[PDB]
């Protein structure tokens, strides 16, 4: 439908963005609580991220999965852009990791299970997220994982996939080495994410971006002693330099360490 | 504007990457119509999601003048049709 600001009741601000705020909102017709993200066009064009906004809206509006933050629609006036998003009441996985320093194996395996289910849904539509990281993950009412921020996402048959994009600590090696990439970059970043959940820090951390790009390209990382053998096996299977050697999400869900620790 | 990338006596691969859209005017889906050029046939149609840039039309008649038309249907606008003629 032709959404407009007159269709929503606006409450308190939920959080902060780079080019606006996110408010608690309610659809007057059904009294359904949602999240309203405001994006100032002046702050958008100054950063030159308008193309990423077009990508996020045109892709995320077609994704319906229990572990993907729904984008019900959007609209815009002369000064701002509005995104009608699903409400995630428990916050970001990033803040939960800041609190607990690191997650146990049960909470981590359940997150990976849910994330692999959503990625399998995206990959079934030839859609690659290319920005998996805790700061892009929200938590549902029952504590379920919800993937958000699809600005770096891509439709594989509709692009050449030869430009580097994502977050520094989560970049796959094929991107740093300038080669064509596909759905396997989500499998790499999933393994980087599994490491940070159990350890508390990304595996290729460095004081400069020169060294991080070097450590990723050569796959230079080690495990602390408290990481179990089943977790090292999954992360090592996911953090393979060759994208073709990385497993399928179906196999990640069937991995013995996920099967023995995941709640879902 | 519209371009035929690949060719096959029974299938075509079209691409509308050149079609630029208005800022903050995002595409919801595409309406792609194809049929014999100049005929009175009903013309077959189908839709692809808005994030698509290419599409594959299959099951066509070899050696037939076809007219490929794409309607970019945004969430708040209807863009001007773009067409191309290609002989299978
Ligand atoms: C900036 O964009 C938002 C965005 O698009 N969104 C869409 C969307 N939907 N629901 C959201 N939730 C929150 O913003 C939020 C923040 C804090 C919160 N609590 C803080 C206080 N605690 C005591 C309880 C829990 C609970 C919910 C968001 C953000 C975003 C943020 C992070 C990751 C991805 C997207």
């Amino acid at each position: 439908r032709q959404w407009a600001l007159e269709d929503f009741e606006i409450g308190r601000p939920l959080g902060k963005g780079k080019f606006g705020n996110v408010y608690l909102a309610r659809e007057k017709q059904s009294k359904f609580i949602l999240a309203l993200k405001v994006l100032f066009k002046a702050q958008l064009e100054k950063a030159g991220v308008e193309h990423q906004l077009r990508r996020e809206v045109e892709i995320q509006s077609h994704l319906r999965h229990p572990n993907i933050l729904r984008l019900y629609g959007y609209f815009h006036d002369a000064t701002r852009v509005y995104l009608i998003l699903e409400y995630a009441p428990l916050g970001t996985v990033y803040r939960e990791l800041q609190k607990l320093s690191k997650f146990d194996e049960q909470r981590t395996a359940t997150y990976i299970t849910e994330l692999a289910n959503a990625l399998s849904y995206c990959h079934s539509k030839r859609v690659i997220h290319r920005d998996i990281k805790p700061e892009n993950l929200l938590l549902g009412s029952a504590g379920e994982l919800k993937i958000a921020d699809f600005g770096w996402s891509v439709h594989a048959p509709s692009s050449r996939r030869t430009t580097l994009c994502g977050t520094l600590d989560y970049l796959p090696p094929e991107m740093i080495e300038g080669r064509m990439h596909d759905e396997k970059v989500d499998l790499w970043s999933l393994g980087v994410l599994c490491y940070e959940f159990l350890v508390g820090k990304p595996p290729f951390e460095a004081n400069t971006y020169q060294e991080t790009y070097k450590r990723i390209s050569r796959v230079e990382f080690t495990f602390p002693d408290f990481v179990t053998e089943g977790a090292r096996d999954l992360i090592s299977r996911l953090l393979k330099h060759n994208p073709s050697q990385r497993p399928m999400l179906r196999e990640v869900l069937e991995h013995p360490w996920i099967t023995a620790n995941s709640s879902k | 504007k519209l371009e035929v990338v690949a060719a096959t006596p029974t299938s075509l691969l079209i691409s509308w990457d050149a079609q630029t859209y208005q800022m903050y005017d995002y595409v919801s889906y595409y309406r792609i119509t194809y049929g014999e050029t100049g005929g009175n046939s009903p013309v077959q149609e189908f839709t692809v999601p808005g994030y698509y840039s290419t599409a594959t039309i299959s099951g066509l008649k070899p050696g037939v003048d076809y007219t490929i038309t794409v309607y970019a249907e945004g969430y708040y606008s209807s863009y001007s049709p773009i067409s191309i003629n290609y002989r299978t």
